[PDB]
């Protein structure tokens, strides 16, 4: 396929523990995990760990509202499955068709941009039922803890940072990375109006702890819509910029080169606020160009890279619409994956203790 | 044509609409009846996210359909 | 199992139309109807009409929120199915353990009453997504038609009224009936604060139209919470009483003999506001003594009559708890019992024909 | 122990509770924070409807569970 999935070392420990728990009869899979396992000929003990994580990632449905529709028990996904799924991020090269503006504020690129998306699921502090695994991880008697949140966002973001550092290294360029207000939307739940500085501080901490591990990540353009002061900051060699699109107008778009970068000197990379249980598109699999996930997945060829089909870009609606062969006969991309039986499974790697992406079995040794 | 909106308050209001009325018009009418500005509104119907610019008939919303009102908020 | 399902002549016409459409592929079943249809081995063309109707009833689920979690298409139940299901009532003999007080205002009966319950699905004017059947039937360009609601509630109530007339006749007694605000709950939806007079007038019209077809229906004790004026009316020999327990102090309970009635001269029957898609008393199948349906199913042995099991009444909470044999192991509700024992909702089905006599479905069909 | 309540404004609030707090005490706290009188409230936890009289311990409501608050009517 055209995408790749990265997980952290601690995520691989999570996976190892869950697999050796399922082998010992010590735990029980969730419903969707079981449905994906049933199609597999092998048992839990027969497959290697890579096939295990692949079948667990395949349990994701194209369109899910994790802030309400998930029970976190056995009905859909057990809590161990959730703590593993939230740490899995997926990157892919994309053709950015507009600047990534929300609603009808998007501006079409006259010559489309070649860049990279990195869907990373933010902290889930919202649910329609019981507590989430992230709620238990980062909350201390309902009080938000900045240290645990830093650890979480590092676990989930550092593999993609390493990957795109290596990509810029191989491209004879540096990396310009745009980051949105990840987890500051519905995922924040009751913490909607306190989470913005927590996310900003988590990002600054990740960057300053690994400034030397990321030699070729040069510009980092971080944009929550509001709730934060505009600022520039030096972190070793990299320039970290907080530029709220709602506060300071004229800010470069999420799918646009930040100030000081251009396709000859930087590769364009955009972190996309993902969730624990949907495909890279989420809302746009249902047809909606809404939320960060949906706007970015719709303004790029994400659906092409995930389904392998060649869609058409509608300039009026700023959309990556399904292929003509399908659309000529309101039918979105989830309709395509349902009608063509397309699944979500790809190559997976983990971040070594040394700091090198490698296969799951290799680093597990 | 009149439709229903299950509002934030938990009750259900009636709304005068036409198939050609865009989701924006529906949001303006919801603002007139309940006060919520359109920029804070998210309309759902049968799980499908209704988005501005599309008309009601673009979503095959019939005579007495009911729309869920959800609080829209910014971020990711 | 000792319940009985009833439906109007119009309901039988709808059922026959749906069956003939299914025989020739003009219509397609719904997920739950087809799921209860595959658990057997006769096609639509072989079985008679009672078994078809009984499988359609069996498509019900012990608890369903008909105003929220139902889609009104193939996902669960289509629209002909919902039109038929709304018109189906059920009745059963019950042991009334308290006066049916809501929440904690119930007074336990020192000597439980031998009475009867008639679950009738009210007019469904609320939906989470899509238009309902009663919405299309009783609304005219958004307005509430009083006459269409009258015809609906007639179709739904008259079989139970004829049956309890016959029941009182076979016991040398008359019939005292207590009725709540049928559609006045969540089912009213957007029409919540206008529907109370419509429901009251529908009851009055049903009583007026068939006062002579109901010789032994004597006292009718209609009781919404509030939103209606206390009144007394002479509908022929019938004493129709509007006494809202929320505005009048000391009102007789719904599972209580109304004033001027006692076990010697009357049989006590209570109408229960039902839904189109659930077993009688769905909120108590989930364990909640909340809606009128749930309170009346919990305060009586309804669960015992539907499951055929022996529960135990609980005075401190006023609820018919599942058998101690099963609840020996958290808060295992009645739904847990029926799920683990695989009980199904299915009973004898009769129809009211042209002459006001309840017969089998095939007999009434010709 | 702290729980969440998805309120009638489309928002989510927090409450300091104890598992020995009765559902009507939780409703009194929700009235404290939002104003809706307890006799107009229905608390839902993951589909199960919560009744005044039994505590959060009897429903096994977890560390940071979220209760839906629904407007409560009387009838059928």
């Amino acid at each position: 396929m055209a995408y790749q999935l990265l997980l952290s070392k601690e995520t691989l420990n999570k996976i190892l523990q869950y697999k050796q728990n399922l082998e010992k009869g010590l735990a029980t899979p969730g419903k969707f995990f079981l449905e994906e396992l049933s199609k597999q000929e092998k048992s839990i003990s027969e497959m290697d760990i890579t096939t295990f994580t692949q079948l667990l990632i395949q349990s994701k449905k194209p369109q899910v509202f994790a802030e309400s529709q998930v029970y976190h028990d056995g009905t859909d996904w057990t809590l161990e499955e959730e703590s593993i799924l939230g740490d899995v991020s997926v990157n892919m090269p994309v053709t950015m068709y507009n600047d990534g503006g929300h609603g009808s504020s998007f501006k079409n690129h006259p010559k489309p941009i070649s860049g990279y998306l990195a869907y990373v699921p933010g902290a889930l502090l919202a649910s329609g039922s019981g507590p989430t695994s992230d709620m238990k991880e980062v909350l201390d008697n309902g009080k938000l803890n900045q240290d645990k949140l830093n650890a979480l966002y590092e676990r989930r973001l550092l593999p993609q940072l390493i990957h795109f550092n290596e990509l810029a290294r191989q491209n004879e360029k540096q990396a310009a990375i745009t980051i949105p207000g990840i987890g500051t939307g519905a995922f924040s739940g009751a913490y909607y109006d306190v989470i913005k500085p927590y996310v900003r501080n988590a990002l600054i901490h990740i960057l300053e702890k690994h400034k030397d591990s990321l030699p070729y990540i040069d510009i980092i353009h971080y944009d929550p819509y509001m709730g934060d002061e505009p600022a520039e900051k030096k972190i070793g060699h990299m320039s970290f910029r907080v530029s709220p699109s709602g506060v300071v107008r004229g800010t470069t778009g999420q799918l646009d080169y930040p100030l000081g970068s251009n396709p000859d000197t930087h590769i364009l990379v955009s972190i996309v606020a993902w969730d624990h249980f949907s495909w890279p598109g989420n809302d746009y699999w249902g047809g909606a160009r809404q939320t960060d996930d949906g706007v970015k997945a719709a303004s790029t060829d994400t659906m092409g890279q995930v389904t392998g089909a060649t869609g058409v870009y509608d300039k009026k609606w700023g959309r990556y619409m399904p292929p003509e062969s399908f659309t000529k006969d309101m039918s979105d991309w989830g309709d395509y994956v349902r009608e063509n039986g397309i699944v979500f499974n790809g190559p997976v790697l983990a971040l070594d203790k040394s700091g090198k992406l490698d296969t799951l079995e290799n680093v597990a040794s | 044509m009149q439709i229903f909106v299950k509002t934030l308050t938990g009750k259900t209001i009636t709304l005068e609409v036409e198939p050609s009325d865009t989701i924006e018009n529906v949001k303006a009418k919801i603002q007139d009846k309940e006060g919520i500005p359109p920029d804070q509104q998210r309309l759902i119907f049968a799980g499908k996210q209704l988005e501005d610019g599309r008309t009601l008939s673009d979503y095959n919303i019939q005579k007495e359909s009911t729309l869920h009102l959800v609080l829209r908020l910014r971020g990711g």
